[PDB]
């Protein structure tokens, strides 16, 4: 049961490396592409992720795409950069420019044949293939643009798969380009149709994590990153090793998705503490459950206490009693009611592995379906309808080719999907 | 080609939660725990 | 005599790998399933036959299938300390689970793994002297035991025809829960049990998780103490097969004591010396005490209370050093209390068996070793309660469809739900009528 | 006498892995501590 | 059965580092935290006051509140300071300008959200909690403004356990500030609807206590400090070992109160005797309760003899015979007949604990509900009706945005808990 990662864009190459040191560094193989482990447990489950090539080596299943190759020179130039096999990395000559409508329609289809030839002669490799993951941020130009592009093709070839995607949204606060909005409001309008389920991280949310809770003097964007690569491999746990109480990304997306438009969902990695602060506080089941529940430790602007929850999930990696997780869980639902959704009686699901991260005795991921979402789409549709009424900037997406048509349907789209959160909410029962 | 599954060893085993206390069973006893068990058929 | 085991899904298999290291440490086969030379006494009764059979060569291999839809489990078990007790072909594995979906084990991928299970149930049946009966360990909260475990019962119940299934069933506890899912193919699962089963025991974690903090001193209980409670119930009902004894009971006096008519078969079930062995320095456990112990409700290995119902039928079964004048004294007391009560059309409301082999004791285990235990199974009409609590959650979700996408999806009529909702709203009122007295006064 | 002598077993047995197993959790905690302390020594490179 | 301590302000943050020394010294716990002592008795009690850390270590239950962190720097820079939960200290970014207004409703509604989640999340993590614990001093501006706010907050949402206080009050004749009469007015105002039993101590008792019973020829707060330690670690010693008659907070509270108002308490300790004079006289239980009620002994200005008792209290810790307790206090309620309230047959409660205090043989607490107790009020109130007829320093109160309304209010409060102490005094049978 075997994945197949595409990293795209700045963002997503960036992510993608430090993923793939994150996952050589859990199945002990060395930067040359030798196993150089130390337990079995490592080895059995290493074709999920890896291809064996002759004479000992492995290598990650991955595709590597960009419109300019400066961040392709820049991750061959790498630590690890030599691992990836040279016919996956796909670029062009002429860059996306920030705009959706250059990265979908112009520069997109001359590339994205080359993208399916590649993802095609990956797939048809596997054995049996689970589902895709897909790494992009939503306000740039050739991420979002190409990155739905692909994603659209792929759910035309591969409908019976899972599409998972993990993606990087603009913050309010901060923006680093102008025509954010535009990119956001049509990647939302894509996603929607073509996900099935897509986790979203807001930037400020990990400024926020690292400085509170890490007190990092000068984090870096590698620092956000290992965060990224944390839950991404988090999440995968429970494919390659052993435990008590199975689970699988189908199951997840089955226990967590109620109806098949509302696939948003938070995420966030408990045992997040300095090791310094650690001796001050042992690590267990409800120590894990209370930071796992606070704010401070997730990952979207959005607050919970401004929602509700329908639906959660809990990943628990290391060697811990099924009776105290399923206790925690009850005493958890039952002391704070008010904030779980009434018609459904028990929210959470569970799920136990035996092994943990390296260097950790115990963690857990917590994947949070909460309707306090609706809050980052309505904050983007306001700086939209702001821009779209002066018709802002727009000439260069029409001389591309774009109807005006296209961005009253994707703000409408968005507008209702806003409606059917917000439904939802009314904490009232009425 | 799928490789067959290579069989573990004794401390491999140890590692989950299972298999140690299975092999706690097998392995960890003293001389005087294994005459626990005896057959009393046809004795009374 | 044989029996025949049948271990689906993921508590199926790990239930399994509890009892059949019980029945192993019983018996006295070691794990390589040679038996030793120093463990004879001259002769050597075909007591394994029950549960092992012969090559010729003197190997043992035990009567048992392990099915799953994931690999992880068995191929855990392929490759665990039993490697070579059991033959390869027995551990069957699929490519893919059924996604806590029934409706997925159901229609679209147990379909494809079933006529290899068939094959190989038809290759252990054709090697007995004669079959009395299938186990069948499984949970009814989860996609692959729900949905296989009706299409292989329906399969089951054509090809066999009148042979006797017994089922050993994981129910979803009353408040604690693993999964949002868990009524919709409870609620199925029961509507294919009642067809297709003889007898069909109901089980609680809740209940155990309970019994093992309030009995026994265990502050972080996990699975395994679960799965060797049910491997000592299941020793202690199958003992009357394989050793000797005063009264004898064959698993057809079970069916026939026990059910008084053909839907009302399910069964609760408790266990009485679960104590310490610090714990048993301080009690003498005669015939009478444990006796009383079995009918209290914190005695239970389900969430029910039995002071809300009434008796139809009790199973006593007493093994070991036991005289039948204590169980006849032991009886009569129990039938003079007045918060234990038969239904006026049950007067001789007791079966009783007495075997003299005692518990195993196991290595690892927390139980204490005793001269003594008895084991009980009985029909009583509190088991309306754990249906209505199932219903009630069901008719929640179901009323807003919240998600039934999934099963509609795969291959399902949206009609199942209301057929199965109807079939369980009968069967109450079925339960609600046995319990009625009949009145014929001028 | 037979029942007696198979409790009195059990009890030591019982006592003999409970030792051991305190004895595993000492080891874990000096081990944990020494790797407290060395992660301080991560002190000095900020300096220099 | 375990308490949960609160230190605000300078004053409560040394304070409670000398009550921490105290407690950590008796219990045997090492500066680093690691239990080293020698006898079980010290272990079997040790979670009333200590959470458990992982590989060995114990946390103290305290949470340090200041305004700057001047002082908090200080404790943390002290001997014991290491021990403390870097967690638990909360300050903020200006200070509280020596104004309850500042400290009650702007900076107070500031910071109280962060104190109260670390409240609950201390609270919650007790399997069973007795009551919390709070010192801070009246005179000061956080500590009067932010301690009564966060008084009432905990009030609200535990309104079923233990409040207990104790509280310094400013000095007639030795003030530190010129304000202090509003800010004694409206705290004392606040206790009184919020406190279940406040114990006060006046800090010339103490300099009268260092100068005339130990001869000391240069006191330092430190010296004042250990008094108050002292007492305060004496009050919970039945708490958390054994002894032939257990007694606890509860107990003391249900025995001293006879009506809900009326749960001011004056304070006093033995065995307090020079270093000089210490080999002239022997520990007795006649010489404790000779001591015990010597009115150099107490701990308040106001004195015994121009009131009467209500009801007294005595916490005896070590071996000794009841038959001697008994007696004592049977011949002190014979003899001095005219100080006891004639309408309760026995005023005065035993209790006796084996484990005294280390390096005395004896030691005795006394807490006493006595009406003379509202002379303090009384003298305040004089000196707040001074300044508020001439409308002292008021802009500064109702810039920060009082209603004139609260001083009115809060004077005729506090006037009638003085005509009802009065009203005790002289009642009579008739
Ligand atoms: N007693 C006991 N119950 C278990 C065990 N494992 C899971 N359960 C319970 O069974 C239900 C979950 O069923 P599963 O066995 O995990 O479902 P499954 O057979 O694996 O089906 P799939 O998830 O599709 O593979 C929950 O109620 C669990 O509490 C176990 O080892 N022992
Ligand atoms: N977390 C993270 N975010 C990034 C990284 N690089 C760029 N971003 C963010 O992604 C957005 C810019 O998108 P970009 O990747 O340049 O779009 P592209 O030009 O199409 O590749 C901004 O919000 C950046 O802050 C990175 O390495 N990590
Ligand atoms: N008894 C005693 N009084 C103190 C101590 N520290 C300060 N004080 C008194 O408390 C008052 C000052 O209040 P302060 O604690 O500074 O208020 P804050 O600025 O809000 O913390 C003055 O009357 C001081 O004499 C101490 O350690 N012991
Ligand atoms: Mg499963």
């Amino acid at each position: 049961r075997e994945i197949v990662c595409v990293q795209a864009g700045q963002c997503g190459n960036q992510i993608g490396s430090k993923f793939w040191e994150v996952i050589s560094d859990e199945h002990g193989v060395d930067p040359t592409g030798t196993y150089q482990g130390d337990s079995d447990l490592q080895l059995e489950r290493i074709n999920v992720y890896f291809d064996e090539a002759t004479g000992g080596r492995y290598v990650p299943r991955s595709v590597l795409i960009d419109l300019e190759p400066g961040t392709m020179d820049s991750v061959r130039a790498g630590p690890y950069g030599q691992i990836f096999r040279p016919d996956n990395f796909i670029f062009g000559q002429s860059g996306a420019g920030n705009n959706w409508a250059k990265g979908h329609y112009t520069e997109g289809a001359e590339l994205i044949d080359s993208v399916l030839d590649v993802c095609c002669k990956e797939a048809e490799s596997c054995d049996c293939l689970q589902g895709f993951q897909i790494c992009h941020s939503l306000g740039g130009g050739t991420g979002s643009g190409m990155g739905t592009l692909l994603i659209s093709k792929l759910r035309e070839q591969y409908p019976d798969r899972i599409m998972m995607t993990f993606s990087i949204i603009p913050s309010p606060k901060v923006s680093d380009t102008v025509v954010e909005p535009y990119n956001t409001t049509l990647s939302v309008h894509q996603l929607v149709e073509n996900s099935d389920e897509s986790m979203c991280i807001d930037n400020e949310a990990l400024y926020d994590i690292c400085f509170r809770t890490l007190k990092l003097t000068t984090p870096t964007f590698g620092d956000l990153n290992h965060l990224v690569s944390a839950v991404v491999s988090g999440v995968t746990c429970c494919l390659r090793f052993p435990g008590q109480l199975n689970s699988d990304l189908r199951k997840l997306a089955v226990n967590l998705v109620p109806f098949p438009r509302l696939h948003f969902f938070m995420m966030g990695f408990a045992p997040l503490t300095s090791r310094g602060s650690q001796q001050y506080r042992g690590l267990s089941v409800p120590e894990l459950t209370q930071q796992m529940f606070d704010a401070k430790n997730m990952m979207q602007a959005a607050d919970p206490r401004h929602g509700r929850y329908l639906t959660a999930s809990a990943l628990f990696r290391g060697r811990m009693s099924t009776k105290e997780v399923d206790e925690q869980m009850l005493n958890v639902q039952n002391k704070n009611s008010s904030y779980f959704i009434e018609w459904i009686p028990n929210n959470i699901k569970s799920s136990v592995c035996d092994i943990p991260p390296k260097g950790l005795k115990m963690a857990v991921t917590f994947i949070g379906n909460n309707t306090c979402i609706q809050e980052m789409f309505r904050r983007v549709g306001e700086q939209f309808t702001l821009m779209f009424r002066r018709k802002a900037f727009l000439h260069w997406y029409t001389g591309e080719g774009m109807d005006e048509m296209e961005f009253t349907e994707a703000e409408s789209n968005m507008n209702d999907l806003v409606s059917e959160y917000q439904q939802y909410q009314d904490a009232t029962i009425e | 080609e799928t490789k067959p599954m290579k069989p573990k060893t004794s401390e491999v085993i140890k590692m989950t939660v299972e298999g140690s206390m299975l092999q706690t069973t097998l392995t960890q006893l003293t001389d005087a725990e294994q005459t626990l068990n005896t057959r009393v058929d046809k004795k009374p | 005599r044989e029996a025949i085991c049948i271990h689906i899904g993921q508590a199926g298999c790990q239930v399994g790998n509890a009892c059949w290291e019980l029945f192993c440490l019983e018996h006295g086969i070691q794990p390589d399933g040679a038996m030793p030379s120093d463990k004879t006494i001259g002769v050597e009764d075909d007591a394994f036959n029950t549960f092992f059979s012969e090559t010729g060569a003197g190997k043992h291999v035990p009567r048992a299938v392990f099915l799953d839809l994931e690999p992880t489990v068995v191929d855990e078990v392929r490759t665990g300390t039993y490697r070579q007790l059991f033959h390869p072909e027995q551990l069957i594995s699929g490519k893919e689970d059924a996604a806590n979906n029934y409706a997925r084990g159901h229609y679209t991928i147990g379909k494809e793994i079933v006529d290899l299970c068939l094959d190989r149930i038809r290759k252990l049946a054709d090697n007995c002297t004669g079959l009395q009966g299938f186990l069948v360990y499984h949970a009814v909260g989860g996609g692959t035991g729900s949905g296989l475990g009706a299409l292989l019962l329906e399969r089951l119940s054509v090809d066999y025809g009148k042979k006797s299934k017994l089922g050993y069933t994981v129910y979803p506890s009353p408040q604690v829960s693993t999964a949002v899912v868990e009524p919709y193919n409870s609620v199925l699962s029961t509507h294919s049990l009642l067809e297709h089963t003889d007898v069909a025991a109901m089980l609680d974690n809740e209940a155990i998780y309970d019994l093992t903090r309030r009995n026994l001193d265990i502050e972080r209980p996990t699975y395994t103490n679960l799965n060797r409670l049910i491997g000592q119930v299941v020793s202690s009902l199958t003992a009357s097969l394989r050793f000797d004894g005063a009264l004898n009971v064959d698993l057809t006096e079970f069916q026939t004591n026990l059910v008084p008519y053909p839907r009302i078969h399910f069964v609760l079930t408790s266990y009485a010396p679960v104590i310490s062995a610090e714990k048993a320095y301080h009690e003498q456990l005669s015939v009478s005490e444990i006796s009383n112990a079995v009918f209290e409700p914190a005695s239970m290995m389900t969430k029910c209370d039995p002071r809300h119902g009434k008796y139809m039928a009790c199973c006593l079964m007493y093994r070991g050093d036991v005289v039948p004048k204590d169980v006849n004294a032991a009886v009569a007391t129990i039938k003079t209390k007045r918060t234990i009560q038969f239904v006026d059309w049950s007067p001789t409301g007791f079966k009783c068996g007495i075997n003299y082999q005692p518990p195993t004791v196991v290595p690892g285990g927390d139980l204490a070793k005793v001269q003594r235990a008895v084991c009980m199974i009985a029909n009583s009409t509190a088991i309306a309660e754990v249906f209505a609590r199932i219903d009630h959650k069901f008719d929640l979700m179901y009323s807003k469809r919240a998600f039934v996408h999934w099963y509609v999806g795969e291959g399902m009529e949206e009609g199942e739900f209301s057929e199965a909702r109807e079939d369980l709203a009968a069967l109450e009122k079925d339960y609600e009528e046995v319990g009625a007295e009949s009145a014929d006064m001028d | 006498q037979a029942v007696v002598k198979a409790l009195a077993a059990q009890v030591e047995g019982n006592k003999m892995r409970a030792e051991q197993h305190q004895l595993e959790v000492k080891k874990e905690n000096e081990a944990f501590c020494r790797a407290v302390e060395e992660e301080r020594a991560a002190e000095a490179q900020k300096k220099m």
